[PDB]
């Protein structure tokens, strides 16, 4: 419950991806262990879904990373900037 | 003691065969390998120690190996002889042979040199006789003598010792 | 000749070869298995090359053909391929 | 320096002295094991200290006769890391199975266990062609020799399957050794890569296609690998850890060695492209065939097949940015897939068998080493700062710029799947126990936890250790700075 | 000299004859016993021919050695092969041809 | 020297009949045995055919590899 | 008829795969770029003039080493799946008075030749390995002509480790200088070395290796031919 | 194409043929024997240069006149490789039928 | 009077478990080849 709380202080402090991405697996590993007490049947079924929202998320970034090149979540506001004026609606 | 270095002496004499040009700065080699191979295993050719040796008996046995050969081309030849086209039709042998040898390396040298003779095939040697898958029988079913199915070899290898 | 001979020797490694695996007796199969080490030891050496022919012929004639049937000794000997009631079932 | 050549002669000279020991005695046989395999730990780390020192890999020559004429044993930046984990694996091997293997004939299961160890010094560190192939088959008749070790039928059959399949994968091997010789002329990989660029475009490819394709029978994907999750499961409990921690990892360095050292020839695309298919044709089956599985031996057997296929995703898809990122996981599954074995065989051992009713109740009826298997089995989909987190991480990245989103979605699917069988196993041993028999194992209280920290070190500081395969990766990147380092 | 080229070709149609003879037999035995005569002493004939092929011929003497190692060592090894594929092949059935007796070995077998 | 080799290639592939037919178990095995002594004095006959003094060293050496082979092949039949 | 014929196609199709794979050169010279230097300089950097012998034991040293690895797992695995503290023959079924007596005679017959090719490996082809697969015939030729012929194991896998051991004894008194460095013709280390070129002073340092190869070799597959011949 | 290179690989074809389509055991084992025979028959039928011809003698023939001293050595490790792994899978073979009931693939249910 | 079940009987029903009938496509088929391959009926069959 208080490495929780450093994913969630990790995820809005999150300027970067790979800082981002961390916060929130560790987040929603700790609230899994959390209720991963007792009625496991409804334990695992919040963590493989939020595992398949964290992972699709690892997709989504694979993506943008190589479309772009680059990883840093900063500049890649510039360069979306730069192409904004079929690929992207699976984004 | 002295059947260890007759063994060492038989396997020397065959090194000694074995290579074509024997170097004397070779010998040595082949002389100490065979000094260990005798070692290792000169339990096995104890026919009565190292008395083999007698001037006689090697001579003899050198005067007749052409008399066995003989033997051979005569008697495969025969057998040569016996494909014929439609005819000369062998008949298989059972018919038996009995010795009265000791020294159980004659036993082998009579059963190799039956072998050795028109098709005479030795199977199942016992303690008392010999059993020949004979050619085509005329001679006897049951046979008191050698010479009537094979040459006397028996008095030869009587005298191997 | 010379490639006469060479193709004498090269089909009968290929026929003892289709017919070592076609038997069912598996001492038949050992048999096949010698003579394919025969014409492999003979092709060896027709190839010149003598060292892979001798050690070829002190492994496969009588270290891998009489490894085999050493193993076939107390196990089966037939395929058994199965007349009968309760049969290929 | 050429004294450091010992990776293979003392596991060797001390492989044939244990024959040697076993009939004066009973006593020092399974001693004997560990003081030589401290001895490797030694002899290990002065390699390791030596080619991270400066920038370049001692050539240990096979004589007075320099490359290509001769064998070099090119114990690179990967090399000296590899043999030095494996050393000291094998060390958490020799002072596990001391009592816990007992069963059997050990009197001649040592020397066994020591030419797995040569087979693994061997492989990774091999120059020849030809060396790598007998390497291997050594390593090959280890596994065919002890994964038979417990006649008990069902074991019997075990290796059946597997000495069967690696004789056909070692023979069409030689085969493609025969073709790559067959264009060149030449068998040392360093005057193999400067001449395999235009010897013939369609030689070469038929021959690197068999080489993988028999290099990788030994190793495991997909067509190649149901011996494996055979092989875990019905074996000695040691030597469970030493094949799924090394034997996997040789065979998938070794196939991803001489990939890239052809890198320049057509077709070699389409053998890659084949390469990532089959890898992701085997994160998905073997990491979703532990999901309706009853042993638990099987349950972790399928796991290490699906860390392993992820290893060749990365090893064979661009150049860098995952493949010295690939080294990252295989250097990190090998302990965290020690770590897993080791609870299993403890509990194969105080127990009995490996079934889940057997298995079941462990959380207040076993001590730590139920936490072992805990924070093992937290660390394969990689939730916290962990490590395999961050190789898996690292891999998933690395599958972007080419082999794309297909590649991904599979592999990272089978993490959703093995999300699933670890959570209802650690379930079943934590909270629905209802029997407290205490049991004490503290034989291994220790040295499994001081295992199992060694992951939460590594977890927290990554950084001192992925500096090491930047370097690391340069044996496996390029072939220029890897021929001019050798001739 | 020339009496070598004249008995290898006296030692090869004694091979071939031989392999006629193996393949002209009605039984196992007799193909057994006439394949193990002509086969085995045309062998030696072959091969002390070429031994005296190269006794002015070859390069000296010492091929001649060799042959006479190896047609004494092959004239001894084959009675023991022929005597233990003979001796097998009575047990487990494998009966004879119609010879005029058979019964006494079989006979001495069961004389108890 | 040349004509003799074609002439045990004539031998060699005349006694194939034997193996490939025969339908008891040891003719195949009578097959075997004999082909062994045929390829021996074949591998003599090529030490003339080559002028090699060293082709002679694998043929004493396959002229004992038959006859362990067929001792062994024909001791199961016995015991 | 659906899987046999189907094996067909695709082993034809396999066939025809490695026949156009095989259009490397129809048997011609152009081959060696590299096998040129092991028969140019064979004669006068091992001593040994047979070709093979000098290029698998000197040359390509570490690979009769994983050999002698192979064969020596081979012996200790066939020990570790048959293994039962009891070991007795089959049923022995004696059958013949002239094949006792027969492998008898002819046990030194063998054991006087197959140390012959293991020694000679300098103008006679081979090495160690066919020499001691011919001293393992001969311990099979004692083995399947006795009713016993236990030869006596504590002890007998003592001289194969010792044999081993005497190969890698070379490597390591060899780590006396460099890597390999033949310990033996180059340097007076415990003898003379180097002197003419033929059959006499025994070349080099290759052919003692192949003694030493031999016997354990040599009581290689003895060892599991004796193992295998164990009923309970 | 020679005769060598097609038998070689023909050897391997037949030793290939007998993994797949037949069933009982020691007919699969007698297949990968044979199978490693023809790999080792084409290790050598790679460098023959169809000519000069002596790989040991050294004495009474001229140098670079040998064939192929590269792969004479690379089939002296890879015949006897066969034959340990043979010896290897023949305890198994033996195992399988002392503690399960029969030799065939289909039959053998753990 | 010992009644088996509550709901043990009622089983689930599930989509792609048929597959596991698709076991027998590499089996050897159980028929018998009546021409000719007998059947030999009992020893004392009716007739």
């Amino acid at each position: 419950a208080l490495m929780s709380l450093a994913g969630a202080l990790g995820v809005f402090l999150a300027n970067d991806f790979v800082v981002f991405f961390l916060s929130w697996e560790i987040m929603t590993f700790a609230s899994f262990m959390m209720v991963f007490k007792y009625n496991r049947h409804a334990s695992l079924k919040y963590f493989v879904l939020s595992i398949a929202g964290a992972y699709a998320m690892l997709l989504a970034i694979g993506i943008i990373y190589a479309k772009t090149g680059s990883l840093s979540f900063p500049e890649i506001s510039a360069i979306f900037r730069q192409d904004a004026m079929t690929e992207t609606l699976l984004i | 003691i002295s059947r260890y270095l007759y063994t060492f002496i038989v396997l020397f004499i065959i090194w000694l065969f074995l290579t074509a040009s024997l170097d004397p700065q070779e010998l040595t080699i082949g002389a100490l390998f065979s000094a260990i191979a005798a070692l290792f295993t000169y339990e096995i050719f104890t026919t009565r120690g190292l008395a083999n040796l007698h001037p006689k008996r090697v001579l003899y046995f050198i005067a007749y190996i052409p008399y066995f050969l003989w033997a051979m081309i005569m008697a495969n030849l025969d057998v040569a002889y016996r494909v014929l086209h439609p005819k000369r039709p062998i008949n298989p042998g059972i018919v038996e042979c009995k010795t009265t040898l000791t020294n159980n390396v004659g036993k082998m040298a009579l059963a190799n040199s039956i072998t050795l003779t028109p098709g005479t095939i030795t199977l199942d040697v016992d303690g008392d006789k010999y059993f020949i898958h004979w050619i085509d029988v005329k001679d006897s079913s049951v046979e008191g003598a050698s010479e009537h199915i094979t040459k006397p070899f028996e008095k030869f290898l009587r005298v191997i010792f | 000749c010379i490639v006469c001979i060479e193709y004498i020797i090269v089909a009968l490694m290929i026929i003892s070869a289709i017919l070592a695996v076609e038997w069912r007796d598996l001492l038949a199969s050992t048999v096949g298995m010698a003579a394919v080490s025969l014409f492999a030891s003979i092709l060896f050496f027709f190839l010149q090359a003598p060292d892979v022919a001798m050690t070829e012929a002190a492994i496969g004639a009588a270290l891998s053909a009489a490894v085999f049937i050493f193993a076939i000794k107390r196990t089966y000997r037939y395929e058994t391929e199965e007349l009968g009631w309760w049969v290929r079932w | 320096s050429q004294v450091a050549a010992l990776l293979i002669a003392l596991p060797l000279i001390s492989a044939f002295f244990v024959p040697v020991l076993k009939q004066i005695g009973k006593s020092l046989i399974k001693p004997f094991l560990v003081i030589i395999t401290l001895l490797q730990t030694l002899i290990a780390s002065w390699a390791f200290v030596q080619v991270y020192s400066t920038g370049k890999p001692i050539i240990i020559y096979a004589g007075g006769w320099k490359p290509p004429i001769g064998i070099n044993l090119y114990i690179g930046h990967f090399a000296a890391l590899f043999i030095l984990v494996i050393a000291v694996v094998s060390f958490l091997m020799a002072l596990f199975n001391f009592k816990a293997v007992t069963v059997e004939p050990i009197d001649k299961y040592a020397m066994l266990f020591l030419l797995l160890l040569l087979g693994a010094t061997g492989m990774i560190a091999t120059g020849d062609i030809f060396n790598l192939f007998v390497f291997m088959e050594i390593t090959a008749i280890s596994a065919y020799a002890l994964t038979a070790y417990n006649k008990t039928g069902e074991a019997a059959e075990a290796s059946m399957k597997y000495i069967v399949l690696g004789g056909i994968g070692s023979s069409f091997f030689l085969v493609g050794v025969a073709l790559i010789y067959g264009a060149t002329g030449t068998l040392n990989m360093a005057h193999l890569a400067m001449l395999a660029n235009d010897i013939n475009p369609t030689v070469v490819q038929v021959g690197l296609a068999l080489i993988i394709f028999g290099l990788a029978v030994e190793a495991e994907l997909f067509p190649l690998n149901a011996w494996a999750p055979d092989a875990y499961q019905a074996a000695p409990h040691p030597i469970t850890v030493m094949f799924s921690a090394f034997v996997v990892k040789a065979g998938l360095y070794a196939m991803a060695r001489i990939l890239y050292l052809f890198k320049d020839v057509s077709g070699w695309s389409s053998l890659t492209k084949l390469l990532i298919a089959m890898a992701t044709l085997t994160v998905v089956f073997a990491e979703l065939s532990a999901l309706r599985q009853k042993n638990v031996k099987r349950m972790i057997a399928y796991s290490s097949i699906g860390q392993v296929g992820l290893i060749a995703l990365a090893l064979s898809l661009g150049t860098q940015e995952g493949v010295s990122a690939g080294v990252f996981h295989m250097l990190n599954h090998a302990i965290v897939k020690t770590m897993m074995f080791m609870a299993i065989g403890y509990v194969g051992i105080t127990l009995g068998g490996t079934m889940i009713e057997n298995f079941e109740g462990l959380g207040k009826r076993m001590p730590l080493t139920s936490l072992s298997l805990t924070i093992g089995g937290i660390a394969t989909v990689g939730v916290p700062l962990f490590n395999v987190f961050w190789s898996k991480l690292r891999i998933i990245l690395a599958a972007a710029h080419e082999g794309n989103l297909w590649p991904v979605a599979l592999v990272l699917f089978a993490s959703v799947v093995e999300a699933v069988y670890y959570f209802r196993l650690i379930h079943t041993m934590w909270f629905k126990g209802k029997s407290g028999e205490r049991i004490p194992e503290g034989a291994i209280a220790i040295v499994l936890l001081l295992l199992a920290m060694l992951i939460i070190v590594i977890g927290v500081y990554p950084t001192p250790f992925w500096n090491l395969v930047t370097k690391a990766g340069s044996d496996i990147v390029e072939v220029s700075k890897y021929v001019a380092n050798v001739l | 000299s020339l009496i070598g080229e004249l008995l290898v070709l006296f030692g090869t149609v004694f091979y071939l004859l031989s392999t006629l003879g193996l393949i002209r037999m009605p039984d196992v035995y007799n193909r057994m016993q006439t394949a193990t005569k002509s086969a085995t002493l045309g062998s030696l004939g072959v091969i002390i021919g070429t031994g005296i092929w190269a006794l002015g011929e070859g390069f000296s003497v010492a091929w001649l050695t060799k042959a006479i190692v190896i047609a004494a060592f092959l004239l001894l090894t084959n009675p023991i092969s022929a005597h233990a594929l003979i001796r097998a092949a009575y047990k487990s059935g494998i009966p004879l041809w119609e010879g005029s007796v058979v019964d006494k070995y079989k006979e001495h077998l069961e004389r108890k | 020297v040349n004509i003799y080799l074609l002439l045990i290639g004539v031998a060699t592939l005349l006694s194939m009949y034997r193996v490939f037919r025969g339908p008891t178990t040891v003719d195949r095995l009578v097959a075997v045995d004999i082909m062994t002594t045929i390829t021996v004095g074949l591998m003599v006959l090529f030490a003339l055919y080559y002028r090699r003094i060293i082709f002679l060293d694998v043929a004493l050496v396959y002229a004992i590899l038959s006859f362990a082979g067929v001792i062994a092949f024909a001791r199961y039949l016995e015991g | 008829m659906l899987k046999r014929v189907l094996a067909i196609l695709t082993i034809l199709v396999i066939g025809y795969w490695l026949a156009q794979g095989l259009a490397d050169v129809p048997f011609g010279q152009d081959k060696m770029v590299v096998g040129k230097y092991y028969l140019e300089h064979v004669k006068e950097e091992t001593g040994a003039v047979n070709a093979v012998t000098a290029v698998v034991v000197n040359y390509r040293g570490l690979d009769t080493l994983g050999e002698v690895t192979v064969l020596f797992i081979a012996s200790t695995g066939v020990a570790a799946l048959l293994w039962k503290k009891k070991r007795e023959r089959t049923a022995k079924t004696e059958g013949s008075v002239v094949l006792t007596t027969g492998a008898r005679l002819l046990f030194p017959f063998i054991a006087l030749f197959g140390m012959y090719i293991f020694i000679h490996g300098h103008l006679t082809p081979g090495g160690g390995f066919p020499g001691g697969a011919t001293i393992a015939t001969a311990f099979l030729l004692m083995y399947l002509a006795f009713t016993i012929y236990e030869i006596p194991h504590r002890g007998f896998e003592v001289t194969e480790g010792l044999a081993g051991m005497g190969y890698v004894i070379t490597g390591l008194i060899g780590l006396a200088i460099g890597g390999y460095f033949l310990f033996d013709w180059i340097w007076q280390t415990w003898g003379w070395g180097h002197e003419n070129i033929g059959r006499l002073f025994s070349g080099g340092f290759i052919p003692i290796i192949y003694t030493l190869i031999g016997i354990k070799v040599g009581t290689e597959l003895s060892g599991i031919v004796d193992n295998m011949l164990k009923e309970e | 194409i020679s005769s060598y290179y097609f038998g070689a690989i023909s050897l391997i074809l037949i030793g290939l043929y007998a993994v797949l389509v037949k069933k009982n055991l020691l007919k699969i084992l007698i297949g990968l024997s044979i199978m490693e025979t023809g790999v080792n028959l084409l290790l050598i039928s790679i460098g023959y240069v169809s000519g000069k011809s002596a790989p040991i003698l050294s004495e009474g023939v001229t140098a670079s006149n040998a064939v192929d001293p590269i792969p004479q050595a690379l089939v002296l490790t890879a015949i006897v490789i066969g034959v340990a792994t043979t010896a290897m899978a023949l305890s198994v073979a033996i195992l399988l039928y002392e503690k399960y009931g029969t030799l065939n693939i289909e039959e053998i249910r753990r | 009077f010992r009644i088996a079940p509550e709901e043990k009987v009622k089983k689930k029903p599930s989509f792609l478990k048929p597959w596991f009938g698709l076991k027998y496509l590499f089996k050897k088929p159980v028929t018998i080849k009546i021409p000719y391959e007998f059947i030999e009926p009992a020893p004392r069959y009716r007739g």
